[PDB]
């Protein structure tokens, strides 16, 4: 079946005259928006962000610890990841490749946060434990429909509803700009893009270690914030 | 607004102690984390535990340790457990030793009594606990019109404001071409209700009882009613002096 | 480092990418409020540039073969080959080489045809 | 009137290649329709409910697998119109039989017998679609 119009001759060219000029009509906006562009526009991205896009497993780490060293003098304070974990229905986020990476090294007076889904809860555990780290404390995001009610989510044992995040401590974390019992360790916000996070948490990490470059890993373009030198893929 | 009514539509259902029969079984030994339980039942399927972590403390992590769960207890079976956020950690870890596999957790989270009726309004008695919970029950579209966020607790935490408390759930498959029977879907892994400031970690009736109703409904083929059968499917550890729920081989720690 | 501004500038020099920031320049908002994959850093746009040298407008249907912006889209490229020219038609230069610009002055001057957003309309 | 009840929004041409991919492929064979791609547009469960309208009977657990003749079946199902037929389609009095019965239910059934200016896209894509529907506009107009 032929979408368009089977034979209609010049009573369809008239139509065309129509979208012609709607066609000029989207360009001449264009020209407008480029106009807009190239004069100066600030983007809804805010200053002090520093977006490294590039693959985890390409990026030495080195340069940037060295780059921190060189023009800060103090390593990470705050660090997050919510990798792509696995479903069993890319393939090289394997729990054991997310692990090898040397976050160890990134870090040795902080936080950490990793937000991940119960069926891979345990081996976030491992995940922390394995490092320096202590498993110390979790943030939990309650997610909400339009109305205020709750989402249907899918039930393999429970109805899941709730997702949840993980805090680790090595070193010393009372390095003076770490701030301790900030506020609830609880989010309760609508339900948004896939696997989407709320925007509120780095509000809480603000008030957890303001006034220090942060990490956060596996980002995309709604991450970026002040203060947040931030890696992804996407990113 | 808040589509609260929604939030505690199954509080609405209260549904809230079989003497020693055919239906209920009791056990009352000092020592729990040392006795042997499989000669107090095999083959069950749900094994609850509450586990009352504290950091006062009622029970300390490094005694669950020396605890023996032996295939002969239960082949095919769960165990549900308590956390609590000041002892969180080191209480994740201690029972994969002993056999289980990690499958899912429930959690319930605390609305701030003392705030939903401050917002109602514009150290806690048992009948403040009891009563006012239902006070604040019926008029539950009054305080819809205010923020969810708002009514949390606000408790001291070493790292954040602790609110809310978990039960930690782990079933074990043991015997080859056998399973168990599950309704699965039943209650939504995210609860509300209202906790006193005073115990959090505690969890009184009406809630407790939630819990209660929400695993009998899980696993209704692991109870028994006394005609069926006198050996009872699933047992309890640590429960009330007075509650000898029907169903459960109550081993309560005198 | 409390220089949080002279901070973020140098780590976006030693580690973000080109397309990115600029040698020593600010986040450079045009890359962001663009998607990722179809950008004109000034690289594309002098490469554009040099394709309109080659042949100028016409019937030059090298423009993709050429690959001269990065993964070069044909739509797009002969989007992007108009605000040059400050006209909405093409017409009055086909078959014909372009060297510089030569086309601002000409038509800025008729204010009726158009002159509002560095364009005029036909 | 409203005979072989339409689906909202779809095109009675649509319908009868429909009726030629079932009549050619069979019921219940809506993979097979898909692959052939005469249909685009469409999906499984939609297509479902429109051979539910097209059979003259709701139920489709008796007809699945068989390369019956749509409007045959709809005739004697107004052949059999003493039974309410809601939208045009007869409510199955068999709930939901076994794998057997339905089975046996098949045996007998068996031997008894514009468009991208929508979306809210950008000014790129919706051009690229443009200029070739253009071209296409153009090469109809010279070929009539
Ligand atoms: N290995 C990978 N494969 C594919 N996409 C990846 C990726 N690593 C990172 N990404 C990108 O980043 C996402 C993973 S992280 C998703 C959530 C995001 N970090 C947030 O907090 O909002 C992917 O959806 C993709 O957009």
């Amino acid at each position: 079946y032929l979408d368009r119009l089977p034979k209609s001759k010049k009573g369809l060219q008239g139509l065309l005259q129509d979208i012609e000029k709607r066609i000029l009509h989207y360009k001449q906006l264009f020209f407008k928006e480029q106009n807009e562009i190239a004069n100066g526009k600030r983007s809804m991205v805010p200053d002090n962000s520093i977006p490294i896009c590039s693959d985890v497993t390409k990026l030495n780490f080195q340069a940037l610890i060295d780059a921190q060293m060189r023009h800060a003098g103090k390593m990470f304070d705050v660090i997050m990841m919510d990798p792509p974990w696995q479903l069993s229905s890319y393939d090289s986020l394997s729990d054991e490749k997310i692990q090898n990476m040397p976050i160890q090294s990134l870090q040795q007076d902080g936080f950490i946060f990793v937000w991940a889904i119960n069926a891979k809860y345990r081996v976030t555990i491992k995940m922390i434990e394995n490092w320096g780290y202590k498993l110390v404390d979790e943030i939990t995001w309650v997610k909400k429909t339009v109305n205020g009610k709750i989402a249907k989510g899918h039930g393999f044992y429970l109805q899941h509803a709730k997702e949840s995040c993980l805090i680790g401590v090595k070193g010393d974390v009372d390095n003076g700009r770490f701030k301790k019992n900030i506020a609830s360790d609880v989010i309760f916000s609508e339900r948004r893009g896939q696997s989407q996070k709320p925007e509120e948490i780095y509000q809480y990490i603000n008030q957890l270690c303001p006034n220090g470059n942060y990490l956060e890993i596996f980002a995309r373009r709604n991450n970026l914030h002040d203060n947040w030198v931030s890696i992804g893929n996407e990113l | 607004d808040n589509q609260l009514s929604l939030l505690l539509k199954w509080r609405n259902d209260k549904i809230p102690a079989s003497e020693t029969d055919n239906k209920c079984k009791v056990v009352n030994v000092k020592n729990i984390f040392k006795s042997d339980l499989s000669k107090y039942g095999a083959n069950l399927q749900a094994l609850f535990i509450n586990a009352l972590w504290k950091v006062k403390e009622g029970l300390n992590i490094n005694d669950l340790s020396n605890l023996k769960i032996p295939l002969s207890l239960m082949k095919n079976g769960i165990l549900f457990i308590w956390s609590e956020k000041e002892i969180l950690g080191q209480i994740v870890e201690i029972m994969e030793q002993k056999g289980f596999t990690y499958i899912e957790n429930f959690s319930i989270m605390f609305l701030g009594l003392n705030k939903c009726l401050q917002s109602i309004n514009h150290e806690k008695s048992i009948e403040q606990v009891t009563q006012e919970k239902k006070f604040v029950m019926n008029n539950l579209d009054i305080l819809k019109s205010t923020d969810i966020n708002n009514l949390f607790l606000r408790n001291n935490y070493p790292y954040f404001k602790k609110t809310r408390h978990t039960l930690l759930m782990f079933r074990r498959i043991g015997d080859k071409n056998q399973k168990l029977e599950l309704r699965h879907q039943r209650t939504s892994d995210v609860v509300f209700e209202v906790t006193d400031e005073q115990d959090p970690s505690k969890v009184d009736t009406m809630m407790k009882e939630y819990v209660y109703q929400m695993i009998e409904t899980l696993l209704p083929k692991a109870q028994f009613i006394p005609g069926v059968d006198k050996h009872l499917k699933m047992m309890e550890l640590f429960a009330s002096t007075d509650n000898y729920r029907p169903g459960w081989i109550s081993v309560i720690e005198k | 480092p409390l220089d949080f501004t002279q901070y973020a500038k140098n780590m976006r020099k030693d580690l973000s990418n080109q397309d990115i920031c600029l040698e020593d320049g600010a986040l450079n908002h045009s890359y962001f409020l663009t998607k990722k994959g179809q950008y004109w850093t000034p690289l594309n746009q002098k490469a554009l540039q040099r394709g309109i040298e080659l042949f100028g407008v016409g019937n030059w249907k090298e423009i993709n073969y050429d690959e001269f912006s990065g993964k070069a889209n044909i739509v797009e490229l002969e989007l992007r080959t108009c605000m040059i020219l400050g006209i909405n038609d093409i017409t009055e230069y086909y078959g014909k080489k372009i060297s510089e610009e030569e086309q601002e002055e000409i038509k800025k001057s008729n204010i009726a045809k158009g002159k509002k957003e560095n364009k005029l309309k036909d | 009137l409203w005979n072989y009840t339409l689906s909202p929004g779809w095109r009675e041409e649509e319908v009868k290649i429909l009726k030629s991919a079932l009549q050619l492929f069979g019921i219940g064979k809506w993979k097979k329709i898909m692959e052939s791609g005469c249909l685009p547009g469409k999906s499984i469960g939609q297509i479902y409910m429109q051979t539910q309208r097209l059979l003259g009977q709701q139920s489709l657990g008796d007809f699945m697998g068989l390369q019956i003749d749509l409007e045959a079946v709809f005739n004697q199902n107004m052949k059999k119109q003493d039974v309410l037929r809601k939208n045009n389609c007869i409510i199955n009095t068999g709930d939901n039989p076994t794998k057997e019965e339905r089975k046996r239910r098949i045996e007998q059934n068996r031997k008894i017998y514009e468009d991208i200016e929508n979306e809210k896209f950008t000014n790129l894509e919706i051009l690229t679609h443009l200029y070739n529907l253009k071209a296409e506009i153009v090469r109809r107009l010279a070929e009539q």
